[PDB]
């Protein structure tokens, strides 16, 4: 018994007003599911908008190399489609949001608001979340490691 | 350099993990997989005494200051304290979910860090044992525990090469190192100044990196090492020398500046698991798995 | 009529409106044309009219059912040659060819294509520039265009060919 010895094989202002409060949001704190989460200091209330997926977009084609880029330091392993279109990466530079986790019971869902600039990957709430519950989304494209009640263990 | 035979360490039931010797010439047992650790010698493998009664396979056994206070980092998720001349169960550490991979004593003998692959890696006391912090030590499994020649800086290995020296006191790392590579970094550890880490690149090029700039000193060549378990040594006996272990049944010793091939010596009948250096004498030894079963001393 | 297509385009391309030039997208993404063959030797011609300086735009035969955005050589489909530095793609690799091409000339292939009873070869200023590869598979033959930022190549289907060499019996594509 070793592993060792095995080889290793009016939404708009609303919106403005939650973006002049990033810092004040949240703080990037941890979930014991795998190394870090997000976890709030506060009471995340209904309606209460969250975060937006942002970063480098990338084109209709250049996905197909990105994906030779993963092979090189592993970097990319949060993906978040933009659409058919384009696709936004998290990895060089861009939104830190590479740590928002997945548990099957999600407490969050996808949503977009289109601003001039393109369509733009915006959170929302339906109920006040409470204090340091871990927000987490729901993928619907490795077993989890959560612990939670009625789970599917999985990633969709 | 006409480094020599000496003796022969077999008598194992599983493959052989490591070896790591006494800090001042007194020990080496047989830390492996087997539930068995059998305390062999490092002069001649003098024979002392048995202790096992283990449930599964041990990954690595920590160290003391008289070579004799043990913890085991079994792979059914438990540690016990252990002692040499006690054969019992002190206590029992919790809080993994997986392999436990590593454990240490500091060089202050008082911290038993645990790691784990899940991320469930804890930071525990000798004497009371409680439950304290879990560290978000990487985005990968931990392959490697170490801490430095004082006490205060820990180093742990990844899956993509992180170089991350935690801190003790306050649990804040300081400076992330990188390669071009996607390293499944088998293994890190400190050198004599805390400064030099030795990681795991894995197309026949391991580099010592450097602490702030995170470059190279001197990328060595001819070794073997692309998927299998081989430990990074250094020696301070005579002059300048390295010391690695293998994968084709020879024994990894060269020098720093040369980065040639200037010795290897055949003997083994399996990919070298595991090389290890002793301060004072060059009193080498080099295990292997289970197609070998032996440790197999060398002396100059 | 010898021409381009309407759907054989991204919506970031612009095919003009003269169907004799594209406009170039700071991107890379491919554009191609409506006319081929799958059978014989055959010619047309693209005129390289303007360049920029430091500019990346590889041109060649290609299958439709490639990529529609990637840079030209991407594929089995198709072959390419880049403007800087020439080099020759098979599935985009670096395999070095010749030097690359430049501001006003006349980027006009041939294409050879047997049967029982296959290269690719490229021209610039009439200069025989050698073998891409051998024996090519089996498709209907496209033109295939990618481009640097928003420049300047024509292409040319009449018989008042600009650079005709005398290298090849060679045939236009204008007589479909
Ligand atoms: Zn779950």
């Amino acid at each position: 018994g070793s592993a060792r010895s095995e080889p290793k094989m009016s939404k708009s202002s609303q919106y403005r007003k939650m973006k002049t409060e990033w810092k004040s949001n949240v703080y990037l704190a941890r979930s014991r599911i795998q190394g870090l989460g997000l976890y709030a200091a506060r009471d995340i209330e209904k309606h209460t908008m969250v975060i937006e997926y942002i970063g480098t977009i990338i084109r209709n084609e250049v996905a197909n190399r990105k994906e030779k880029l993963y092979e090189s330091q592993n970097r990319g392993v949060y993906m978040f489609r933009m659409d058919n279109d384009h696709v936004i990466d998290a990895t060089l530079t861009g939104g830190p949001a590479r740590y928002i986790n997945h548990s099957c019971a999600p407490n969050c869902v996808a949503e977009v608001v289109t601003f001039e600039r393109g369509h733009k990957i915006i959170i929302s709430s339906s109920r006040r979340i409470q204090k340091g519950e871990e927000l987490c989304y729901d993928y619907k494209f490795i077993p989890c490691h959560c612990g939670a009640v009625n789970c599917r263990k999985w990633m969709n | 350099p006409n480094y020599a035979l000496k003796f022969t360490l077999a008598g194992h039931t599983k493959a052989v993990s490591s070896v790591k010797f006494s800090p001042n010439g007194e020990w080496l047992a047989s830390s492996s997989a087997d539930k068995l650790i059998k305390i062999w010698g490092a002069y001649d493998g003098k024979f002392e005494k048995t202790i096992s009664g283990h449930k599964l396979g041990i990954s690595d056994v920590a160290w003391s200051s008289d070579s004799n206070l043990l913890v085991s980092a079994s792979d059914d998720k438990t540690l016990k304290i252990w002692d040499v001349s006690s054969g019992k169960c002190l206590k029992t550490l919790k809080g993994h979910s997986n392999y436990v991979f590593c454990c240490n004593f500091n060089p202050q003998s008082n911290l038993i860090v645990s790691g784990s692959f899940d991320e469930s890696v804890r930071i525990w006391d000798v004497k009371t044992g409680k439950c304290l912090k879990t560290l978000p030590a990487h985005s990968d499994p931990v392959s490697a525990v170490h801490f430095n020649r004082d006490g205060s800086l820990i180093v742990s290995s990844s899956y993509d090469g992180l170089c991350r020296i935690w801190d003790t006191a306050s649990g804040q790392c300081l400076k992330t190192l990188i390669d071009d590579d996607n390293p499944p970094v088998s293994f890190v550890k400190f050198s004599p100044n805390g400064k030099y880490i030795l990681a795991a690149t894995l197309d026949n090029t391991l580099k010592l990196w450097d602490y702030s700039k995170g470059k190279c000193l001197k990328t060595y060549t001819g070794h073997k090492n692309e998927k299998y378990c081989i430990f990074a040594n250094f020696s301070v006996t005579g002059g300048k020398w390295i010391v690695s272990g293998s994968e084709d049944n020879l024994v990894y010793i060269w020098n720093l500046q040369t980065k040639e091939i200037v010795q290897k010596l055949q003997g083994h009948t399996d990919v070298v698991i595991s090389t290890a250096c002793h301060p004072t004498e060059n009193i080498i030894a080099s295990a292997a798995l289970e197609n070998d079963k032996t440790i197999k001393l060398w002396k100059s | 009529r010898v021409l381009l297509a309407l759907h054989d385009r991204a919506p970031q391309l612009k095919i003009s409106d003269d169907r004799l030039t594209v406009v170039g997208e700071k991107g890379y993404s491919m554009v191609r044309a409506s006319h081929g063959v799958r059978k014989g030797a055959w010619y047309f011609e693209i005129t390289v009219d303007e360049m920029p300086p430091d500019t990346a735009a590889r041109l060649g035969w290609s299958q439709p059912l490639g990529n529609l955005q990637a840079p030209l050589g991407y594929d089995k489909f198709s072959y390419s040659w880049r403007s800087k530095k020439g080099t020759k793609f098979h599935q985009s690799i670096g395999k070095h060819y010749s030097s690359g091409y430049g501001q006003g000339d006349v980027l006009g292939f041939y294409i050879n294509l047997p049967e029982d009873t296959s290269e690719i070869i490229f021209y610039k200023n009439g200069v025989n520039q050698g073998v891409a590869y051998k024996d090519i598979f089996e498709g209907v033959y496209f033109p295939a265009i990618s481009l640097y930022k928003s420049c300047t190549v024509s292409i040319n289907f009449g018989p008042c060919f600009k650079y005709p060499p005398k290298d090849l019996t060679y045939r236009p594509m204008s007589d479909m």
